[PDB]
Formats: structure tokens, C-alpha cells, sequence
């Protein structure tokens, strides 16, 4: 309706309350497994984030797993810091990591992601 | 907070 | 990290795909009663919201149960009005429902509408 | 959108 009022905070709220619940291992019904390393999480908040879980978990066998296993040259730690931006709009970009984070932001389809990156490594160059 | 959006 | 850079509009981005899946029944796991009006939502998203919710799945008997049966005295339309509201951040306030949303807030316990609620009905006095 | 938070 356009008689609506707005809460600006409650976005930003619902999240790291969503990030709490990762925290504390509650209602998480995945585990994302990256070259062994393993990452439990909320499917709803990944296809939210990510074209690529978008597609997985509207598929309707894969939508059942409990379970996720990525490409093996996709790199746990760039999954890692994906993982912290999803749940906190956070992205811990560094020289050290960019490259991996990219590729992974690639692979995820998360195009903002991929667009800061872009941006950081042409200004680099 | 509140704000007219 | 303190070297994290942020995406402003990814907290909202985030609520508004969350509120798609939900329009289009994606991952929905639970069924909210009120007074045999039926709501389907994802149980994250009720808890990141509310006190109430929070309190209910966080139980270690409750957060396995399909449908939550809200006490008879609670509104359906205040609570499709609050449910509408922790899905987008928007809250449909008007003359006709400010009373039913109010109570509706107060049992869901979300004090931000409570508070906003307060504020409308104290300046119509 | 990127900011400084
Ligand atoms: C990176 C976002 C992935 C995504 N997440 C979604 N969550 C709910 N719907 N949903 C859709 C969606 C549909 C139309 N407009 C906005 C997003 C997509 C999507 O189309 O992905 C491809
Ligand atoms: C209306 C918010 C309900 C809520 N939602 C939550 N989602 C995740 N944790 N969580 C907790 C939580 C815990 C500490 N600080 C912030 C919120 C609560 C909570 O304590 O409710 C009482």
C-alpha cells in the first residue's frame, strides 16, 4: 500500500539476526562442502545471495539435500568470506584473497561482488 | 527509525 | 575484519528476495493459524523478527512443529499486516487496524512497531 | 553501492 511507513533498520536487523542464528548452529539445514572444509548454513539466505544456490535449491531434487558439495577448484577460504558478506553485507577483501574471491563471487553468481573486485584489481594495474 | 518510504 | 568494505543495499536486497520466495512458496516450513486464517513464512525470518517466534522455535519441541496455532484473540489481518512488515520493512499503519496491529506487536513482541504504534495513537489524542 | 563502514 502507498499509506505505508518504513522502519530504515529493520533490513540490516532481520540479518545479523539471520547471522546470529548461523552463529548459534539454529534452524541451519545445509552443510556447503568446499574441499573438505564444511560450512552449515540457511538455504533460504544462500538463494537470496547467490544465483547459483538460487538454482540449486528451486531444483526440485537438489531443493532436498542436506548436503552441497562445490566445485573442487573453488577455494574455502574465497567461500569463506562469501559466506560472512551473505549474512553481514560484509566483504573482507584483501591483496592476499581478491583473486579467490572473485573466482568464487564468479562461480556463486554474485554480481556485486564480482563488480567490486573487477574494480579493485583495474585500479591495481 | 521511521520514516515515510 | 576492520578492512571490510560494504555493500549498503545488501541487507534489502537480501529481506525483499527472502519476501519472492516466500510470494512464490519457495522453502516456506511452517504454517502460522490465526483464527483458521492460514500463513505459510519461513521460520528464520519469523524469528529474526520476533521475541515470540524466537522464543517458540528456539524450543526443543516446538522448532520441529509444521503449524503454530496463534492464541484466538490475535487479529488475522493484524498479523498479515506484521507479517507483511518483517518481510519488507514496511507496515501498513492506518485509523481502521492501528488497534489490532498494536496488540498483534505486543504479543508477537516486536517493540519497534509497538513503539511506532504508541507515537501514532498518543498524537491522535 | 560499496562504502567504508
Ligand atoms: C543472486 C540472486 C539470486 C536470486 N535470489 C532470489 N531469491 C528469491 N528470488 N530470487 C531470484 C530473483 C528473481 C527475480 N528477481 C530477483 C531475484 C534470484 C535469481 O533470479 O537468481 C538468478
Ligand atoms: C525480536 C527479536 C527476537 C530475536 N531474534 C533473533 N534472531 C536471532 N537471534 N535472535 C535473538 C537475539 C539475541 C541477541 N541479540 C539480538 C537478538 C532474539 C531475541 O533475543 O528475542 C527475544
Amino acid at each position: 500500500a502507498d499509506s505505508c511507513i518504513q522502519f530504515t533498520r529493520h533490513a540490516s536487523d532481520v540479518l545479523l539476526n539471520l547471522n546470529r542464528l548461523r552463529s548459534r548452529d539454529i534452524l541451519t539445514d545445509v552443510v556447503i562442502v568446499v574441499s573438505r572444509e564444511q560450512f552449515r548454513a540457511h538455504k533460504t539466505v544462500l538463494m537470496a545471495c547467490s544465483g547459483l544456490f538460487y538454482s540449486i535449491f528451486t531444483d526440485q531434487l537438489k531443493c532436498n539435500l542436506s548436503v552441497i558439495n562445490l566445485d573442487p577448484e573453488i577455494n574455502p577460504e574465497g567461500f569463506c568470506i562469501l559466506l560472512d558478506f551473505m549474512y553481514t553485507s560484509r566483504l573482507n577483501l584483501r591483496e592476499g584473497n581478491i583473486m579467490a574471491v572473485m573466482a568464487t563471487a564468479m562461480y556463486l553468481q554474485m554480481e556485486h561482488v564480482v563488480d567490486t573486485c573487477r574494480k579493485f584489481i583495474k585500479a591495481s594495474e | 527509525a521511521w520514516v515515510i518510504p
